[PDB]
């Protein structure tokens, strides 16, 4: 009133989940990152 | 109609754009859209033309 070996696990796991969430906003070479804006202004082919 | 090296640009704004009077009109030789589909232009909204 020390615990860094326990805070390291918490931090590493949050840092991985954040990267997974944030990769949902890359185009990977498409026109939009959001699927609804490809569906709305393009036709199936 | 101006020539190819001094083409004229008109900005369109503040109006409903009905491509229905244009897409169901069989009077043009080429109608090629890129990034959009000429049948879904009445569902979108645009910032400028």
């Amino acid at each position: 009133s020390a615990l860094g070996k326990l805070q390291d696990v918490v931090n590493q796991n949050a840092q991985a989940l954040n990267t997974l969430v944030k990769q949902l906003s890359s185009n990977f070479g498409a026109i939009s990152s959001v699927l609804n804006d490809i569906l709305s202004r393009l036709d199936p082919p | 109609f101006a020539s190819v090296y001094a083409w004229n640009r008109k900005r369109i704004s503040n109006c409903v754009a009905d491509y229905s009077v244009l897409y169901n009109s069989a009077s043009f030789s080429t109608f090629k859209c890129y990034g959009v589909s000429p049948t879904k232009l009445n569902d979108l909204c645009f910032t400028n033309v």
